[PDB]
């Protein structure tokens, strides 16, 4: 279960550079030390819980 | 001595443009959903 291409009125897609999660401690996208801050997710669009 | 060439010249032709003959909808499908959510839900 992902988002479809269709529904959601704002929201269109994410990519892969345009991340938000986990993404401040972790590197760049090559094995590097950390290169940035903490910030709230974008890509994994949720449906489970509330 | 070319024969058969010709016909995968507008195969592809017909292919690139097919799908762009398809983002014009692609694109239509949420425009349309866009307009009626506003009227259609409120007041």
């Amino acid at each position: 279960q992902v988002v479809d291409d269709t529904k959601y009125k704002d929201y269109q897609q994410v990519g892969i550079l345009h991340q938000h999660n986990n993404s401040g401690f972790v590197g760049y996208l090559a094995p590097t030390m950390r290169e940035g801050q903490a910030y709230p997710a974008n890509f994994p669009y949720p449906l489970i819980g509330k | 001595a070319s024969r058969s060439s010709a016909r995968d010249d507008k195969l592809t032709a017909l292919l690139a443009q097919l799908d762009s003959l398809t983002r014009e909808l692609n694109v239509v499908s949420q425009q349309l959903l866009d307009l009626r959510q506003q009227v259609s839900a409120l007041k």
